């Protein structure tokens, strides 16, 4: 069950805000050499995260559906 | 908070003083005023162990609410009507106090108008 | 610091001469604040004893259950209606406004409520939202029955205890029935 | 494991330490990784700008002004690694660390609970007891006549000789004793 | 035993002997001013809290950040890591005092102003029956209270 | 016993129970909020009134 | 988290391979940054910071400056974390 | 077995149960379970122990001290009479302390029992303790650590001389 | 009272004629039995004292002190066994005989009916204490400490002797009963002022009073463990008992004369606790703590109110037990490391956990954690002072805060932190030492259940 | 970085430290002292649960109830209960009843 | 030109902002070398005693003994009655005593005056 590290080549600055930072640096003539090391943070499942409003409205869809069902029950029964 | 604005930023004499209220006598204006009748009796209150702050002109509705709450247990959702009744009585008492405040405001303004009439 | 601010709110409630409301706020604060601290402890243990929010990020999906618990706790703390906080804090503020009060005290209480919302936003935004900033080795694992059940009980409490207790307890204060909409 | 300190910090070493502190405080300010990378490359460029100053007085004055800038711009609550000094977990397990000599005071029943380990410990005790005299002799020989002018200690010169003053460093308690 | 601290040094030979006794450099060694306080020979070590000393360095006493044989500060117990700390602050001490004291003063001043101008509601006083609960509030039944009358609005 | 293998630089393994329970409790919170709001609205219990008429309280006018 | 010696070596080499200035092909356990590689002093500081961030433990500057080799970093981390295998 | 006159208790008025909902009352079933599980075994155990005690009933008696001449009638340096009077005064001091304790116990019980109406419905006990406290303070307070019957007599005489001066 | 006195006397021939092996064992058995016999005295009639004979009487004040002494002797023997092992048999027997003579003198002091006999034996207690300090102390300062102790006590006592003889000539008797029953008030005259000073100053020296307390730190630091135990537990309380007994004669002038001593004690408790904050020697810290508690007791006595006296008795007993245990705990570490410097030994909780628990409980009692009898006495004294003046609460509360600070500071420095690396002589705590700490603690916690035993006659 | 002598010393100490750590490992056997109370399979699921329930609540509740019976009788005023809120309604013994006569206005 | 950091007694000046750390001379380096030599000699002696397999007991540090003696014993022999010593002793010794005497005496006199005037409430003050 020994842990296996992922292939180092898979990490890339492309498609990440790190590429935008590198573009700004190249515009000012500088190059950042550590982008690939920080690439993993912006890549994979970590890439997509909800907004604060999205975080608050977690389960609101199912909650609203349950609310509609229960209100239908309450109104229908009487 | 607007009444506070009138009290502080504006002329203080026109606006009523909450501590001093009511300065003018009840007989002034209002040709006939009935005594605020108390529906509940003093013994009833003492027996029901109502809090002194709750021993007001609406203590009867609270007495009924307490009785319904004790009788309804375990069900705690069965006193909504009695709760509404007591709440409305408290609302009306608040409205009456607001009317007292407005009466004091107008009476102070009329006094200021008399003082203006002198000049 | 959130606990200290809530204690100050309770002391204010005592000052407004509304003791039973302060006791109610104590009762609700126990639930939601203990739950928030348990969520913090779970985050710390998952991230190998890391407590700085700057080194914590993107945990919304990494730790779903702790995230739900902390969101609910923050909403209760900030006075989201019909949660535990609503039955206590909303009544606290409403009584403070509708009473003979030091002006600066009332203003500071309102500002403090704003700041409570602010720091709830801070913890949620820096910790659960965004991209991961923790060290490479990912050891996140909340799948422990003790942790899950312990947080579950306080979650259910934060959601429903406010309503249950408020309905059951005898009325001890004359309610502020009518007040301006604002 | 710490190396013996030097009498003074060379100018290069001081510049390195200032660079490390500045990067760490910038990381504390720049919470997000991308912004940190941008401003860190900026700082690296700033160091490279005067990297090759020939006048040592000018470089020293630049160091002084940069240190003043660091003190003004230091993060009020800089990030501290959890086990680092000032960190949350610094010295947390210190009470759990127990010196090895506590073992010799065990009751014979407890020592019989783990015989084999104590045989190994007796072997280590024999080794230390044998090596002490040679270690002292080596320290005398290599020591300058005036006296040890640095905390550095010599390695083992010959086979069969243990490093001088090795016992406590080797037998220091485990970081996580439990 | 010369190791024990002696009187205040007055000759350079005395100063050198004291410096060697306290295992300090002669030029670094500086005895407390002989004003009769009783310090005598003991050196005036810098008032640096043990927090300031570098943690990373291997100290003979790690918890105290002190090495053996080093001269011990007269008020070391005061400047232990668990007690009074003099480590440099990000903000100037005077500025910190200014900000804190000003904040507290303004706070109290504004509270006093709020006392001058207390917030309230545009309502009249709450009216209570039975002469504002005269009896219920502990009023003497034997004595006759003023008959408080509340009329309807 | 390795229920969740620590992953070096990828999204951590999540068991389904975590997701299901978290979603259930968040949905319960939102359902409770909506249900209470629909059944009982704390907005107002009688609009804040103003007694404009002077004759209502006092109308001496001299 | 046993954190064996081989794991430490793999992670150190991983960080170094992710370093753009170092070319991955010639990177070796004994590849001195100063001599075998083209890294300067500031690059040594940066790689030390990267290592300490990867492993989450801070390397003191007096020890940090004297690494100068990936194998030295690996064994230093092993000494700090009490890795004996 | 405490005397009701010594420890008054207002008559108990307990409202009758008047349920208005169909839901079963948990308190009732829990109290019945508590009765069956606890109260009955405890009552049985006390029945057994009371039977055993009744098997061997023996009586203890409350001592009676005849009144003795007070320090007022005791002669000077008359150590025997002074001793008897001083011990009698000490016993009276203890009895007065106990009386104050009884009144305070009534006060506390009345505060708790009345509930939110304590301020009004306990006024009589408050007045009783007021009188008892004033008397006790006048009789015994400020005598000091080395209180003696002679010092109490001296306090009484000082008070009476002040009263005559007030009478002018 | 001879039921206690005569066996205590017989302890001496038994110790002298016992075999060299069995001296400690026999002494401990019979001293514990004597304490069990002394336990009977606790039963005190409320109205009147137990007047056993003309010479001896006991009240609710003397009985707790006698029980404390009889309990303290075996504890002193257990503590002093360790460091006297190397001594020759004759020297060990001499030490034990000094302890037994001290216990005998203390018992006779607390039970004596005549003030002159009380003075004779109360001054007689100096000789065994002085011999103990100056012969079995372990530092060169023991001679100076013994001189200071002896001369302070004698300078206080000799005017007391003159005053007692003058009282015998004037009133005609020094028996405490007769004095209490007749007790004619004093007049505010310079002669009576100086009689008041003469009567009070000997006990004010014995109870370490600020400005007269210099002997106590030297004596307690320089004395052996057993001598420190008696000095802290009973010898200081000798002053409290004397002051409480003697206050009957000086009834009115006390109001005028208390203010100097009252202020001295009230400020001195704060000063001595602040000294405790910065002490570098553990024994010295405990000594200054004792000074502060005794200053509280002095305030209680001078106030002369019933609650003050009850608190004074409770504090006397509780402080005696706490200080004796604290000295024993410090002595254990001193035996292990052979230094009294607080900083030298650190992190002993990891090395010796049960001793750390003993230290915790001892400090908690020292800082008056409720419902300890320490807090009962201190709280009663505080309430009495508040009735005396509401402004006393400021000083009393400040003293309480500083006591908590220094107690927990001693606990933290000695028993917490990293262990001192170089010290290797720490060994598992012996059953004797843990037994001694338990014998100190368990009675103290038990007395909380039935506090009327140590609340004094005025209860 | 280090001087060659420094490198050699560090390597030596490293080897010795790793040797010490590996010597800190125990053997396959942890010797223990050699049936005090018989316990075959004793249903820890429910039987031990019931035993805990009894010993921790039932025994204390019985003891406390007995102490309540003693203490209540031993001294007057030991147990004082708040006078039950007698809302206008039937009483058990007094059977008193009263109505405020809704002397008010119902509309809301 | 960022605002400068004013060092104080409880906020020492950082070594980084030390005006002397950037003004180094050969003699300063010599002094640093000498101090390092002293520390190295002391550390060598301590470690020699500390790693000795034969040693059993404390390593008596002369510095600690000196510190204790200077804090306790050496004070009085090296004390001289001087105007500062005398004035500070007088103040911090007797002044507080007289201050508390004044405060408490005034309070007690006020209370006694009220009691004599019968203008003090002790309605239930029956436990003194």
């Amino acid at each position: 069950s020994k842990m296996e590290l992922p292939d180092y080549k898979q990490w890339k600055i492309e498609g990440t805000p790190l590429e935008t930072v590198q573009e700004k640096l190249a515009a000012r003539g500088l190059r950042d050499p550590w982008g690939r090391n920080e690439a993993w943070r912006y890549s994979g499942g970590f890439a997509n995260n909800v907004s604060f409003v999205g975080a608050l409205l977690k389960g609101f869809k199912w909650g609203f559906a349950a609310f509609v069902v229960a209100v239908g029950a309450e109104y229908y029964l009487e | 908070g607007a009444h506070l604005a009138r009290r502080y930023l504006g002329d203080a004499s026109k606006e009523p003083d909450p501590l001093r209220m009511p300065t003018f006598p009840p007989d002034y204006g209002f040709p006939e005023r009935k005594e605020r009748e108390m529906v509940a009796t003093q013994q009833e209150m003492n027996d029901a162990q109502l809090m002194l702050q709750q021993r007001d002109y609406c203590a009867h509705y609270l007495i009924q609410l307490l009785k319904c709450k004790r009788d309804s247990f375990p069900n705690f959702l069965a006193c909504k009507h009695e709760q509404h009744d007591w709440d409305y009585c408290e609302h009306l008492d608040y409205v009456k106090r607001m009317k007292e405040f407005e009466r004091e405001r107008r009476l102070l303004q009329r006094k200021k108008r008399r003082e203006q009439r002198e000049a | 610091f959130s606990t200290s601010s809530q204690l100050g709110l309770m002391m204010v409630t005592i000052g407004i001469n509304q003791p039973h409301l302060a006791f109610l706020h104590i009762c609700m604060h126990a639930f939601f604040k203990a739950m928030l601290f348990m969520c913090s402890g779970s985050i710390i243990h998952s991230l190998n004893d890391e407590q700085d929010i700057r080194k914590m990020g993107g945990l919304y999906k990494a730790m779903p259950f702790t995230t739900t618990a902390l969101i609910i706790g923050s909403l209760a703390l900030t006075g989201m209606p019909y949660l535990t906080g609503f039955y206590s804090k909303d009544l606290i503020i409403e009584a403070v406004n509708m009473s003979y009060t030091n002006a600066w005290a009332l203003l500071m209480t309102l500002i403090a409520t704003s700041l409570t919302a602010a720091y709830s936003t801070r913890i949620i935004f820096f910790a659960f939202l965004g991209k991961p900033r923790f060290p490479p080795l990912v050891l996140i694992n909340e799948n422990n029955p003790l942790l899950i059940n312990s947080i579950k009980r306080l979650l259910i409490g934060s959601i429903f205890a406010g309503f249950i207790i408020s309905n059951n307890i005898p009325p001890m204060t004359v309610p502020n029935t009518t007040m301006p909409l604002y | 494991a710490f190396s013996a300190p030097a009498a003074y910090l060379t100018h290069q070493q001081k510049v390195l330490r200032l660079y490390k502190r500045a990067l760490r405080h910038l990381e504390s300010w720049c919470v997000h990784r991308d912004k940190y990378r941008y401003f860190a490359c900026l700082m690296r460029a700033r160091f490279d700008e005067h990297k090759n100053e020939k006048d040592m007085v000018k470089a020293t004055q630049l160091l002084r002004q940069a240190e003043e800038e660091f003190w003004y711009g230091q993060h009020p609550q800089p990030y501290i690694f959890p086990e680092s000094p000032g960190g949350t977990s610094y010295e947390r397990y210190e009470c759990y660390k127990v010196p090895e000599w506590c073992l010799d005071d065990w009751h014979p029943s407890e020592k019989a609970m783990y015989p084999d380990y104590f045989a190994k410990r007796e072997q280590w005790k024999r080794l230390r007891r044998e090596s002490w005299e040679r270690e002292v002799k080596q320290l005398q020989e290599e020591t300058p006549p005036g006296g040890p002018r640095t905390e550095a200690l010599p390695p083992a010169r010959k086979e069969g000789d243990l490093p001088p003053l090795w016992w406590h460093i080797v037998t220091r308690p485990r970081e996580r004793p439990m | 035993k010369d190791m024990f601290p002696g009187p205040y040094p007055k000759t350079p030979e005395e100063r050198a002997a004291a410096a060697k006794k306290y295992n300090m450099r002669v030029e670094d060694y500086e005895p407390y001013p002989d004003d009769g306080m009783g310090y005598g020979d003991y050196p005036k070590l810098p008032d640096r809290s043990q927090q300031e000393r570098d943690p990373w360095y291997d100290w003979d006493h790690p918890d105290l950040r002190l090495n053996w044989g080093e001269p011990i500060h007269w008020d070391l117990d005061m400047y232990i890591r668990n007690r009074v700390d003099t480590s440099p602050t990000p903000v100037s001490w005077n500025t910190m005092c200014k900000h804190l004291f000003g904040f507290v003063a303004f706070m109290l001043f504004m509270f006093w102003v709020g006392e001058i101008y207390p917030s309230y509601q545009p309502v009249g006083p709450k009216q209570y029956p039975y002469n504002d609960l005269y009896l219920e509030r502990g009023g003497d039944p034997t004595k006759e209270p003023e008959p408080v009358v509340h009329y309807e609005i | 016993g390795v229920h969740i293998e620590p992953r070096y630089r990828q999204f951590p393994q999540l068991t389904r129970s975590q997701l299901i329970q978290a979603e259930f409790f968040s949905a319960t919170m939102w359902f409770w909020i909506l249900w209470r709001f629909w059944h009982d609205s704390d907005a107002v219990l009688g609009h804040f009134p103003y007694p404009d008429p002077s004759q209502w309280t006092d109308e001496e006018l001299g | 988290p046993p954190l064996t010696l081989e794991a430490i070596k793999d992670r150190v080499l991983y960080v170094l391979k992710l370093y753009d200035k170092i070319d991955p092909e010639k990177l070796s356990v004994n590849s001195h940054f100063m001599k075998d590689l083209g890294l300067d002093s500031l690059d040594q500081v940066e790689i030390i910071m990267a290592m300490e961030d990867e492993f989450g433990f801070e390397i003191p500057d007096i020890d940090a400056e004297k690494l100068m080799c990936p194998q030295e970093i690996v064994d230093y981390i092993a000494d700090k974390k009490d890795v004996y295998e | 077995s405490w005397d009701k006159d010594v420890y008054p208790e207002p008559p108990r008025r307990t409202p009758a149960p008047a349920p208005q909902t169909s839901l079963p009352n948990p308190v009732t079933y829990l109290t019945k379970i508590f009765d069956l599980l606890v109260d009955r075994p405890v009552t049985l155990a006390r029945e057994f122990i009371e039977q055993q005690h009744a098997k061997n009933r023996y009586y203890y008696y409350h001592r009676e001290f005849r009144r003795v001449p007070d320090i007022t009638e005791c002669e000077e340096k008359d150590i025997l009479c002074m001793f008897e009077a001083e011990m009698q005064w000490r016993r009276d001091y203890k009895v007065d302390q106990e009386i104050v304790n009884i009144i305070q116990e009534r006060l506390k019980a009345c505060q708790q029992r009345e509930g939110e109406s304590y301020r009004q419905n306990c006024a009589k006990e408050l007045e009783q303790f007021t009188q008892v406290s004033k008397a006790f303070q006048d009789r015994y307070s400020d005598l000091g650590a080395h209180y003696s019957a002679r010092k109490c007599l001296a306090k009484q005489k000082q008070r009476m001389l002040a009263e005559r001066k007030a009478a002018k | 009272m001879l039921k206690i006195i005569i066996p205590t006397t017989m302890l001496l021939p038994m110790t002298w004629m016992s075999k060299h092996n069995m001296i400690w064992i026999n002494a401990t058995v019979h001293s514990l039995l004597i304490s069990l016999i002394s336990l009977s005295l606790l039963n005190q009639l409320g109205e009147n004292s137990l007047n056993f004979s003309l010479t001896f009487f006991s009240d609710s004040l003397s009985a707790p002190l006698l029980v404390l002494t009889t309990w303290l002797l075996p504890l002193m023997l257990m503590a002093s066994q360790s460091h006297l092992s190397k001594e020759t048999t004759t020297r060990k027997k001499l030490y034990i005989t000094m302890l037994i003579l001290l216990q005998l003198f203390l018992i006779m002091t607390f039970t004596a009916t005549e003030l002159i006999l009380f003075y004779i034996l109360f001054e007689a207690t100096l000789v065994p204490t002085l011999i103990i300090i100056t012969r079995w102390g372990n530092q060169t300062e023991r001679l100076n400490a013994g001189l200071y102790f002896l001369f302070y006590t004698l300078a206080g006592s000799l005017p007391l002797l003159v005053a007692l003889v003058y009282i015998q000539n004037t009133t005609g008797s020094l028996n405490f009963l007769i004095i209490h029953y007749w007790s004619h008030p004093l007049s505010n005259s310079w002669s009576n002022i100086f009689m008041w000073l003469a009567c009070i100053m000997a006990f004010m020296v014995k109870m370490p009073l600020y400005g007269l307390h210099l002997w106590l730190p030297k004596a307690h630091v320089e004395a052996p463990i057993a001598g420190s135990m008696v000095l802290a537990a009973v010898l200081l309380k000798l002053g409290g008992y004397g002051m409480m007994r003697i206050t009957t004669i000086l009834n009115p002038l006390t109001n005028y004369m208390a203010y100097p001593f009252l202020m001295l004690s009230m400020w001195g408790m704060i000063m001595t606790s602040s000294i405790c904050l910065r002490q570098t020697d553990l024994k010295s810290l405990i000594a200054y703590s004792s000074v502060s508690h005794m200053a509280l007791v002095i305030v209680a006595i001078m106030i002369q109110t019933p609650w003050s006296f009850m608190g004074a008795t409770a504090l006397m007993i509780a402080h005696g037990l706490t200080s004796s245990m604290l000295f024993c705990l410090a002595n254990t570490n001193y035996e292990r490391v052979h230094s009294r410097t607080m900083i030298l030994a650190r992190g002993l909780q990891t090395l010796l956990p049960l001793m750390a628990t003993w230290w915790l409980m001892a400090s908690l009692t020292n800082l008056a954690l409720p419902p300890s009898i320490n807090l009962i006495g201190e709280l009663f004294i505080i309430t009495a002072s508040f009735s005396w003046s509401n402004i006393t609460i400021i000083l009393m509360g400040m003293n309480m805060m500083i006591t908590a600070l220094y107690s927990l500071y001693m606990l933290i420095t000695t028993q917490r932190g990293k262990y001192t690396h170089h010290i290797n002589n720490i060994k598992a705590s012996f059953t004797r030492e843990n037994a001694l700490m338990a014998l100190h603690i368990l009675p103290l916690l038990l007395l909380t259940l039935n506090p009327k035993m140590i609340l004094g006659p005025l209860y | 970085g280090y001087t060659p002598d420094e490198k050699l010393r560090l390597q030596q100490l490293r080897e010795l430290r790793r040797r010490w750590l590996k010597d800190q490992e125990l053997s396959p056997r942890e010797p223990v002292l050699p049936l005090q109370d018989g316990a075959p399979w004793v249903i820890y699921k429910t039987y031990r649960h019931s035993i805990f329930a009894v010993t921790h609540v039932l025994i204390p509740v019985w003891i406390i109830h007995y102490y309540l019976k003693y203490h209540v009788t031993a001294k007057p005023y030991t147990v004082v209960e708040r006078k039950p809120r007698i809302f206008p309604g039937d009483t058990i013994l007094e059977t008193g009843e009263v109505i405020p006569l809704m002397k008010e206005f119902p509309d809301q | 030109s960022f605002p400068k950091y004013k060092p104080s007694r409880l906020a020492t000046l950082p070594a980084t902002l030390d005006p002397a750390e950037y003004d180094i001379s050969p003699e300063t380096r010599k002094a640093q070398a000498e101090r390092l030599a002293i520390r190295s000699r002391l550390k060598r002696e301590y470690l020699l005693q500390y790693n000795d397999p034969n040693r059993l007991g404390v390593i008596e540090d002369p510095a600690l003994i000196r510190w204790t003696y200077a804090r306790s014993a050496n004070i009085y022999p090296n004390f001289r009655p001087t105007p500062k010593t005398s004035l500070l002793g007088a103040l911090f010794g007797i002044g507080p005593l007289f201050f508390w005497y004044y405060v408490f005496k005034t309070d007690r006199d006020k209370k006694e005056k009220l009691i004599q005037e019968g203008k003090l409430d002790q309605t239930f003050n029956i436990s003194y």
